[PDB]
């Protein structure tokens, strides 16, 4: 019987949209629809969101969300004003009832429709 | 601007290859299953300017800023067709089909210069990856509404 920390995962949940983008081309023109569903996770941070230096500064938050439901690569998650493109640091224990995944803010505005 | 897409337009249709298999560059785009032999226009090549001409047009009055440059464009095959689709376009790039197809894309095209099968360290595995070199060469341009002279009146004197 694999242990399955579901269970273990309830309590500290929090509403969240999961969105994926499957992108449309014709003619090497971009376009984006979109998938948004209301998925159940819990969030923490990842990387203490830092201040890089360049030409000019940037930050952006990391989060590290769990959840019962699959979450792949390319997609994202929005909790309260930015979403984060689940890109680091994820890890599936799908069979043991979860997965994880970092989280990086997207300073592109939130992909509503499209 | 479009220069990196045209180049993308003249190999989708010289290998009469699709559309979702030709990526353009570092951008963000996901490579999964890497037999799916992708190709990507590396455009991070510095382009440089050659010339900056400044035409003007008399009836329908406006004028025309335009700048010839050139850019060595990178091509990287992937996939385990690799090798063919770097060779098999390494040597199309200057038949008919090229030289036929590529008629609107105001974008001259020169000859492949040099290749190299540099795969990618894709994690304890490798990849098939082929660059392949040429030197691209084009010229934006843009028009403004400027306005000509029909006379110029003036004055002299004299001692």
């Amino acid at each position: 019987m694999l242990p399955n920390m579901r269970s273990a995962l309830k309590m500290f949940e929090q509403s969240v949209l999961l969105k994926s983008v499957e992108t449309i081309r014709v003619d090497f023109v971009d376009d984006i629809i979109i998938t948004a569903t209301p998925i159940r996770a819990v969030v923490q941070v990842a990387d203490k969101k830092k201040l890089n230096l360049d030409s000019l500064d940037w930050s952006k938050q990391y989060i590290w969300v769990h959840s019962g439901s699959k979450m792949e690569i390319g997609q994202f998650i929005e909790w309260h004003g930015k979403d984060f493109k689940l890109v680091a640091a994820g890890d599936d224990y799908s069979d043991y009832g979860y997965n994880a995944w970092y989280g990086e803010e997207t300073l592109k505005p939130v992909l509503v429709s499209s | 601007s479009q220069s990196i897409i045209n180049v993308a337009r003249y190999i989708r249709d010289l290998l009469d290859y699709d559309e979702n298999l030709i990526q353009f560059d570092r951008k963000n785009t996901q490579q999964s299953d890497t037999v799916t032999g992708y190709i990507v226009v590396n455009g991070s090549g510095v382009q440089n300017v050659l010339s900056h001409g400044s035409s003007y047009d008399g009836d329908a009055e406006i004028m025309e800023y335009s700048k010839s440059e050139s850019r060595l464009i990178t091509l990287e095959f992937y996939g385990s067709d690799a090798y063919e689709n770097a060779e098999l376009f390494s040597l199309l790039n200057q038949s008919q089909k090229a030289k036929e197809v590529s008629r609107g894309l105001g974008l001259t095209i020169y000859n492949v210069s040099q290749a190299t099968d540099v795969k990618q360290l894709l994690g304890y595995q490798y990849g098939n990856r082929v660059h392949v070199d040429f030197n691209i060469q084009y010229c934006p341009s843009v028009y403004v509404e400027t306005l000509r002279v029909d006379a110029s009146e003036f004055e002299i004197l004299v001692d």
